[PDB]
RNA sequence: GAUGGGGAAGCUCCGUUUCAAAGGCCUGAUUUUAUGCAGGCCACCAUCGAAAGGGAAUCCGGUUAAGAUUCCGGAACCUGG
RNA sequence: GUUCUUUGUAAAGUGCCUUCGAAGAGUCGAGUUGUUUGGGAAUGCAGCUCUAAGUGGGUGGUAAAUUCCAUCUAAAGCUAA
RNA sequence: UUGACCUCAAAUCAGGUAGGAGUACCCGCUGAACUUAAGCAUAUCAAUAAGCGGAGGAAAAGAAACCAACCGGGAUUGCCUUAGUAACGGCGAGUGAAGCGGCAAAAGCUCAAAUUUGAAAUCUGGUACCUUCGGUGCCCGAGUUGUAAUUUGGAGAGGG
């Protein structure tokens, strides 16, 4: 009978229906537990005499953190374990290969009070 | 190169022959393994004589035709004369050859009569029942030289 | 190279930890044949070549 | 010291989770006390106890999954056999034992009889 | 000719092989007949259906058993059926070149049959 | 059936009907890719004679390979040797074209096993073959003891080692006096005939 | 420097838009509801390649044994929502 | 060895008489070129050209014609020690 | 207008499968030169070294388009022997197997080419159930451009 009207001398691949994966079995069937826990992002504070100066003076806490953690996780974890809001986070990689975090607490909180509450002063 | 009244020698040692040298240090060790293999093979087929009855047959090559020699299989025409099927015979211990023919009667009956003693000298255990004890011998060839 | 890649700085840390003399309590173990840290490196004589 | 495996297996998942979060707590405060005292070997038992709980937590989870996939093909790959690459690809004993009708009739009609050569 | 093609398809449609469903119930009846009538599987009447299958039909003309045969004009190895019209001519069996192996396939409850 | 007719007819390659088909078909195969899936065998008799069957797990690939000799892959023809080895243009490549077509198909579909191949058409520059490929992982082939033998790992890449119909022909293995050099393996026999055997008690 | 392709027994070679069926862009409907149908739109068609080429946005004062345009104080600006 | 199923109006084997008896093609083979072999008017392999038959075809280590004889049955495939 | 067929695509579609390592031995391709010839090109070193592709515990070969010329033997493989022989070779240097015989171990075989046509009798897959290296029922699909049964030349088939 009649033909389809083509207004373009270029032929393109037709759009076909794409299915959604419906696997017969799960990939691993046991989801991995949270790899980067709040107890794993921060492990131990730093007690160098220079670090203690920042705690008493600048209202700044110091922690050693896992190299896989970023500032979002560090800020999230500190306010979790210590129930204290965080002003800002500074991070650097120490020459020995570990990550050092400079956490500054809000003026409503005292770093020195938190520090000895943890157990070091 | 050529020095004295010495005969000509042909020593084929110009390739890297040292890389391909087999010294049979394992001659004694291999012999024991073969004997061990035979004993273990005998155990798994205990009643059976570890070998099949081979036909008697005349050698080719007029240098050798004066002598008689063991054959490979029993010439389906022969086993038919013995009164059994080739399928049955190979399940009993008679090797069967389908590509050698009979052209000398003296060989033919000797092989035919060879089968008839073997059929008399064996005890076939029933497929179902008591299966009498055998007291096996380890070579049918020695039974029928 | 003050401006360095993280991979080089990761090799940095291990080299710092490697450069350390033999622990003294190693001396006292039974059947101890180790005399000193033979794999010691110094920046003046041997370069890491990394 | 430390927690033993067998008595943990009698617990439930929520109790184990509470046990784990509690266990991680002291390891934190033991670590901060580690830098105070010259030495503290007590942390070793704490870390091992965490591993024991974590194995138990994982062990219970997999078994429940195994029951979930029990009695049906296409189980998750990590719950399958880890024999070798080759053996998994090899023919099973069923398919290897398959034989055509023509050969099966020959075997049934003409099996290797048991014979003896004495008389 | 399509008028002739329409008529012969009307003829052939009345002679169509039994489907999978009706075969299943058919043998059950014979099984029932075996159980009680003990008839030697001959309770069923003689079947009348179109013979299909390329190897099947070729042997039929060679035995001069096929009354009429049909050929698909669109067999994608043409050499499968090039010789066949000559073969029917030698045996005197009437033959017809018809359009559409798919049309034949529908006639025998299949996709392609290429011959009837 | 009609397989006898189709086989006999194929032997008349110079007949008018065959050459017309050969002329038309050879044009089509040039248009398509060098290697491409074939829906059904061009010669149904010839394929099934070589082992093909019309069921799942049987695959036919069409391949074209360039005809001619094998030029020596050497820069500017300078061989750097004695004049015996300076030949470049008239070299012959001991393996057949049919073989190297099988190897390339096998590489393309590594999950299948090469069984046989056959000539379908040719021209001045190319030769065309169809290859019989068997899927070992298919259940219909894992069963059916007539063909499950291919599933055994010993038959991986038969064409690469020369275990196909062509490979054994190319390897020159046959019974007879004319095949003394290649009867149980060209290199195997050579190592045998060049091995000095010494016993514990020198003979 | 892949891919589509074409060579090479082969390690790999050529080629980077080439004999390719080479895609997302936004608006609206549906508020069993998630997004397929409603449409329309467009034709490069991977990627890598500069710590001196292009490039969004910060300055001052003070502080350490050793850090700062990064830390403290003060005062700004850009991007996204 | 002990036991439960009876596979199964199933399957296989064996004599006589008669009619048949399907068996592998760009393959064998031939020419040329290269390589290789102890293979020598050419052992094998490969490229190009030609290319079949069915009481046919291959081999019988000197090429060819004529006349016989013997011996096997390719160009499809599996298989332990 | 509607529904098929054929061919060709797309899916992060449901399942799988291949890649790399080792490589002493094994199966092939490609492939030299030093050296010897008292020089040197054919030759020899060598159908080797290097390079490339491909498996297993062995691989490969394997049941004659064989060897034979005899009163014939009879799958393949390996040892002793044949034999430094027949033969090849600027017939120079050199190279060089095979039949028979003894022994070790021994194991045979299957597809296409036949119309079941009074019944595609065949098979993958999905689902449900079950005693799960799988089985049964049911449902799609593959397939007549041929999957089942029988036959493989030693035969064998249809008939009484
Ligand atoms: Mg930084
Ligand atoms: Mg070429
Ligand atoms: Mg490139
Ligand atoms: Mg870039
Ligand atoms: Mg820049
Ligand atoms: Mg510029
Ligand atoms: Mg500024
Ligand atoms: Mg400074
Ligand atoms: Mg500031
Ligand atoms: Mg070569
Ligand atoms: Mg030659
Ligand atoms: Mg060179
Ligand atoms: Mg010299
Ligand atoms: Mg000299
Ligand atoms: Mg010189
Ligand atoms: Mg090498
Ligand atoms: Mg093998
Ligand atoms: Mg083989
Ligand atoms: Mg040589």
């Amino acid at each position: 009978k009649a033909l389809k009207v083509r207004t373009s001398a270029t032929f393109r691949l037709p759009k076909t229906l794409k299915l959604a994966r419906a696997p017969k079995y799960a990939s691993k069937a046991v989801p991995h537990y949270n790899r980067l826990d709040s107890y794993k992002v921060i492990e131990q504070p730093i007690t160098s005499e220079t670090a203690m100066k920042k705690v008493e003076d600048g209202n700044i806490l110091v922690f050693q953190v896992s190299m896989k953690a970023n500032k979002y996780q560090i800020k999230k974890a500190v306010k979790e374990l210590y129930e204290v809001d965080v002003l800002k986070v500074n991070t650097l990689v120490r020459p020995n290969g570990t990550k050092k975090a400079y956490v500054r607490l809000t003026a409503d909180y005292d770093a020195l009070d938190i520090a000895n509450r943890i157990g070091y002063i | 190169a050529i020095s004295k009244n010495l005969p000509i020698l042909k020593n084929h040692f110009r390739k890297h022959w040292q890389e391909r040298v087999k010294v049979h240090f394992d001659q004694a060790g291999k012999k024991v393994s073969r004997r061990n293999a035979r004993a273990t093979r005998a155990a798994k087929i205990a009643p059976r004589p570890l070998d099949l009855l081979r036909p008697v047959v005349r050698a080719p090559t007029v240098k050798y035709n004066r002598k008689v020699r063991a054959g490979r299989g029993f010439t389906l025409a022969e086993v038919k004369a013995a009164g059994l099927t080739a399928a049955y015979a190979r399940t009993i211990g008679i090797a069967v050859d389908h590509r050698r023919q009979n052209r000398n009667q003296e060989i033919f009956d000797a092989n035919v009569q060879r089968l008839k003693e073997y059929q008399s000298k064996i005890i076939v255990f029933p497929r179902n029942g008591k299966a009498p004890e055998a007291e096996q011998v380890l070579s049918a060839a020695a039974t029928f030289p | 190279a003050a401006q360095k890649s993280f991979r080089i700085k990761q090799k940095m840390a291990k080299a710092k930890k490697q450069n350390r003399p033999l622990p003294q309590w190693i001396r006292l173990r039974t059947n101890n044949t180790i005399r000193y840290n033979a794999k010691r490196r110094n920046w003046r004589r041997t370069k890491m070549n990394i | 010291a430390g927690v033993k495996a067998y008595e943990l297996r009698t617990k439930s998942k929520e109790q184990l989770a509470s046990q784990l979060v509690d266990l991680k707590k002291e390891l934190a405060e033991l670590k901060v006390q580690k830098l105070s005292r010259p030495s503290l070997p007590k942390i070793k038992t704490v870390r091992k106890s965490i591993a024991c709980v974590l194995t138990v937590i994982n062990e219970q989870q997999r078994e429940a999954v195994r029951q979930l996939y029990k009695g049906k093909k296409y189980q998750p790959k990590d719950l399958r056999a880890k024999k070798t690459r080759a053996l998994r690809r090899a023919l099973t004993k069923f398919e290897a034992s398959q034989v055509t009708e023509k050969q099966r009739k020959k075997q049934i009609a003409f099996p290797q009889r048991k014979y003896a050569i004495k008389a | 000719d399509r008028n002739t093609a329409a008529e012969t398809f009307k003829l052939f449609n009345k002679y169509r092989p039994e489907t999978a469903a009706e075969k299943k119930e058919r043998l059950t009846k014979e099984a029932a007949a075996v159980a009680e009538g003990k008839s030697k599987q001959d309770a069923s009447p003689k079947p009348y259906a179109v013979k299909y299958g390329l190897n099947h039909v070729v042997a039929l003309i060679e035995n001069k058993k096929a009354k009429l045969v049909l050929i698909a004009n669109d067999v994608d190895p043409i050499e499968l059926v090039v010789f066949l019209p000559a073969l029917c001519k030698k045996m005197g069996v009437p033959y017809a070149i018809v359009k559409g192996k798919a049309r034949l396939g529908t006639l025998v409850n299949q996709k392609t049959s290429a011959v009837a | 059936g009609a397989y006898k007719y189709l086989e006999e007819l194929q032997r008349k390659k110079q007949s008018d009907v065959l050459r017309f088909l050969q002329r038309v078909r050879v044009w089509e195969y040039r248009q398509k890719n060098v290697i491409h899936r074939a829906a059904r065998p061009t010669r149904p008799d010839k394929a099934r004679r070589l082992g093909y069957k019309a069921k799942q797990g049987f695959v036919i690939y069409r391949v074209r390979v360039r005809r001619g000799n094998r030029k020596r892959p050497v820069p500017k023809g300078a061989t750097y040797g004695k004049p015996t080895n300076q030949g470049v243009n008239e070299l012959k490549y001991q393996r057949s074209l049919r073989a190297t077509a099988e190897e390339r198909v096998g590489r393309r579909a590594a999950n299948l096993r090469v069984l046989n191949s056959y000539w379908v058409n040719q021209d001045s520059t190319y030769k065309y073959f169809e290859v019989i490929l068997v899927d070992p992982q298919h259940k219909a082939i894992r069963r059916d003891a007539r063909y499950n033998w291919i599933c055994d790992p010993v038959h991986k890449h038969r064409e690469a080692r020369g275990l196909t119909a062509t490979g054994k022909k190319s390897r020159g293995i046959n019974k007879g006096h004319k095949f003394n050099n290649t009867k149980a393996g060209r290199r195997k026999t050579w190592k045998r005939q060049n091995t000095l055997s010494l016993w514990r008690y020198r003979k």
